[PDB]
């Protein structure tokens, strides 16, 4: 909104004239994250410490540490607004996509929140029944699907990018709903599933909207979309700003949010990150750029299930933990360690993701 | 009369495990009592005393998926000498614990060394089939104090 | 109904193949992906790591300058 | 000497003077830009922090059923 | 070695010609760099242990976890290797400016070798005498931009690039020669400087390579350069695999020297980045990037020189310690707070340094 | 035999501040034996007993960076009293050792509070200026026990 505002001002003076420019909205929307994120840090980690423990006991080692008891567990919400008040702030509020992408935020991050609330402030072990967290993020992840594939019928916005064949560019019907339900479900419950270690989530994430920012500004406009033979998307270019803002309130939250961590994120923040990358893949076209490039959420989903299925044919598990994360710190890998070591992986699984981009 | 949720069950049993070794036994001269619907009694005997009659005698067999889970080697935890308090000697067999976030968690040593010890949090009920010769003796309404516990 | 090729056909078959882990999570009841024995044991593994730092100890008055 | 402008020495000075520090450290010895002591507080504060007043209690019971 | 093997190779196999493109050369650079750095981390720290302690060693239990004890220096070494063969693989020898890059690359890692060697295995605490360290720092570094002054002039290889003015570029004479050995002694000294902490030094490393990545990219061609009113300078666009290679060299080393580091870096490895890096801002004309990218050593730089000149003018002292990191360290912060917290900074300074060659 | 490296000398010190107040002596009956020339000794005096003999005697006066160097308030911090486990009781002046990454260093308890006591780890002989009369009684070889020291 401050955009328009911005707009209207340049016909008294002509200097309002920068804020229009795409490359000085993305670096505002990431810098004013950035700093909203860090001042909300230090209020809100007192706050949810009278909330989840009532008294604000001073965060010290080695309890911080290795027990992490006294850090408040629900979080994220930092995230949401930090990233919420900068799309509506540098981004057009006219944009389809941007409304489109903070629907799904806000839903997931009010279920998560749901489910944190229960486990925490009611003391409740079971939290928010998985069967309507799941129902809710179904019948969100399936409306938004809806309402694009009605906004993108018989049109480029409903095709599917091979990451290695510009010929293999199959036009989906209602089979779309089904590849963004997957997708966006798949991506949310594995950004949930990372949950475990202190930054291990909000990372890749960071490097994720980085690169998802620059593929959005790639389908934004018409000569680099061509050239890059991905498909011409008129209202993804403002889906940089929510891009860039994700980046900057996930370092603003990893600068509380690493080992130790001062406040973790439940599903709060996680399931709202991970619905974020899910619908931007979809509004991009890039579902395998998001496998490829979020090849450590696959990768620990892939784990999960390899090691739940152990367990249900063989006597012997494959993993110590179902989590691989969890796997290696059981075998002895301290916490910093495995976080980023995974930080390196997703870099790298991010660059690779922008080579195949370019391959085509 | 019959068991139901939040009475206590006072019981007279025998516990063998599939090799035939004998844990150990309460008589009907020696009961012990135990609340039902709580998951304090082992699962499977817990679903097995489900609505049985007072001075009921049956024999049921509990699986090692029934009891404490199988045996896992990822609770096996190598420790120092410092940890330990309030022994002399560290012998093997020794039983100490631990309070962790889960709760109390027995410890058991299972290897010793003159500064370095092995231990052993498995239970020695788990990763074997179980079967109980069980007597419910009495049966009663648990006290408020006992729902606390 | 859609516009497909055999290889189209196999790349999209491919491609739910990977995403299935992911979207199976939601059938996997939290005690099953989360055995308690093991989130024990690594309760265990913290706590204990935190007890095994270097603790301090007692010491003498005798010194060499 | 070189083709200065009027405005583009002051760019240049600054610039200097930005990167003076780094090359001025060379003339600081070792003793006075890292103290032993400094070591030794860093390492008995990372030790005397990390202390954890955790221990495992012995114990003896017949909960067992 | 490659490159002109490949181009020979064409006449019998059409394929190869792929291995030409900059986009490949650059990322088999980042890969092959990676790989080797893992591959030779875990044999060459076993070496180094026995070099170092006289024995090979582990915490093998609770006992010396997240302890630096047993853990040798001189990691440098292999960063040094990494980048060497990455290089000379990938890219194309015949390009001056490469071969400037990797003589004070190695110039800067023999000298840190020397110290480190002369530190352990002699037990001279001191190290190597401060004066003869300075003394050859100062004749490579004079050397290298004695020989750049000769081999360009009167062009924009000496032109000054004010970061946010476009009209104002001097054209700097002898100064240049002046210039380029204050920015790069101080880079060299201001990156061994960030060794107070293990894992401090190489990720600001890593993204400053990425940044300098992107700049020669954008100096390497006469469009971009245009565009982004920047000095065109033709040898310039081979930068590009050596600063892949520094960021690949830098992250392998990182997965081995993240805290609680299995090997320290040591005045090698540190000192030699640091010498790469200011020859890569001296050969690409934006030294200001460097010093805005590379805020964090010129910001810890700055903080020792303030501690020492308050200790002089006062009794009081600035700062808990004289570098920054340790300040905070002191202050309470966990080492991997400090650590990630300045790769956070790092990385936002890189994207401002990049906002700003942008906007001029 | 002079004074040198790797050589065991038994010294009779006296330690006192410029003040003349006495802070630690020895006598000629019970001197000091330790192996020399390997800044174990504060570094003034190894210096100064460099190329003496048995039976010399002399004094110096060596300053705080030449002996334990000089103050730092950074090895003074406060700590909770529950770290202190193992000792009924703490009072100003108890001291106690901390082994440590990078060699193990002492502190001495310097204040008491309900919840909290503060330790330095400065030594008494750091930050002063002191003087040291040295009588040399005997030079000896290296030996195995100052070196376990």
């Amino acid at each position: 909104m401050l955009v328009w505002l911005a707009e209207h001002l340049v016909k008294y003076y002509s200097g309002f004239n920068v804020f229009s420019y795409l490359t000085f909205r993305a670096i505002v929307s990431l810098l004013t994250a950035l700093f909203i994120s860090l001042w909300m840090g230090p209020r809100m980690i007192a706050h949810l410490q009278k909330l989840s423990f009532g008294q604000v006991v001073r965060n010290d080692g080695p309890e911080s540490h290795f027990s992490k008891r006294g850090t408040p567990t629900m979080g994220g919400i930092m995230i949401l607004t930090a990233i919420v008040i900068s799309v509506l702030l540098w981004a057009y509020p006219s944009n389809p996509y941007v409304w489109c992408v903070l629907v799904v935020l806000v839903g997931y991050g009010v279920i998560g929140f749901v489910d944190d609330y229960r486990k925490v402030v009611r003391k409740d072990t079971k939290g928010l029944i998985a069967r309507w967290k799941y129902f809710w993020m179904s019948v969100i992840a399936l409306g938004v699907a809806f309402a694009l594939y009605l906004a993108g019928k018989d049109t480029p916005a409903t095709q599917l990018v091979v990451p290695f064949f510009k010929d293999v560019m199959p036009q989906l019907g209602l089979f779309y709903i089904l590849l963004a339900y997957f997708v966006i479900v798949g991506t949310g419950n594995a950004v949930n599933l990372t949950d475990g270690l202190d930054g291990l989530a909000i990372m890749p994430t960071v490097f994720v909207a980085g690169g998802f920012a620059l593929v959005a500004w790639a389908t934004g406009n018409m000569n680099f979309a061509s050239y890059l033979h991905i498909p011409y998307l008129r209202h993804a270019g403002e889906l940089v700003i929510v891009c860039t803002a994700i980046v900057g309130a996930g370092l603003g939250f990893l600068w509380f949010n690493t080992y130790p961590a001062q406040v973790f994120m439940g599903d709060v923040g996680s399931l709202a990150l991970g619905g974020a990358l899910g619908i931007i893949a979809v509004l991009l076209r890039q579902e395998f750029l998001l496998v490829i490039m979020g090849g450590v959420f696959v990768v620990e989903t892939l784990s999960v299930i390899l090691q739940v299925g152990s367990f249900k044919l063989r006597g012997q598990r494959i993993f110590r933990m179902a989590p691989i994360h969890h796997h290696y710190e059981l075998k002895g890998w301290p916490e910093p360690r495995v976080i980023v070591r995974f930080w390196i992986i997703s870099l790298m699984l991010v660059l690779i993701g922008l080579a195949t981009l370019k391959v085509r | 009369m019959k068991v139901a949720k939040d009475l206590v069950v006072s019981l007279a049993y025998q516990v063998r495990t599939e090799d035939g070794v004998l844990v150990d036994e309460s008589p009907v001269s020696a009961p012990l009592d135990y609340l039902h619907g709580h998951g304090s009694l082992i699962s499977g005997l817990e679903t097995a005393l489900e609505g049985h009659e007072v001075g009921d005698k049956f024999d049921v067999a509990v699986g090692a998926n029934d009891a404490y889970g199988q045996y896992d080697e990822n609770l096996v935890q190598r420790v120092p000498k410092d940890v330990f308090m309030g022994v002399d000697e560290l012998q093997v067999g020794m039983r100490f614990l631990a309070e962790t976030d889960q709760g109390p968690v027995p410890v058991e040593i299972t290897a010793v060394e003159d500064d370095h010890v092995v231990v052993d949090g498995n239970h020695m009920l788990a990763g074997q089939n179980l079967k109980f010769n069980v007597e419910v003796v009495a049966i009663r309404e648990a006290t408020e104090e006992e729902l606390a516990h | 109904m859609g516009h497909w090729t055999l290889s189209g056909i196999l790349a999209f078959l491919l491609l739910l193949s990977l995403l299935l882990p992911s979207l199976l999570i939601m059938f996997i009841p939290l005690t099953f992906r989360r055995p308690a024995s093991s989130w024990k044991a690594r309760s265990l593994q913290k706590i204990l790591l935190m007890a095994s730092s270097v603790r301090l100890k007692p010491l003498s008055s005798s010194r060499i300058p």
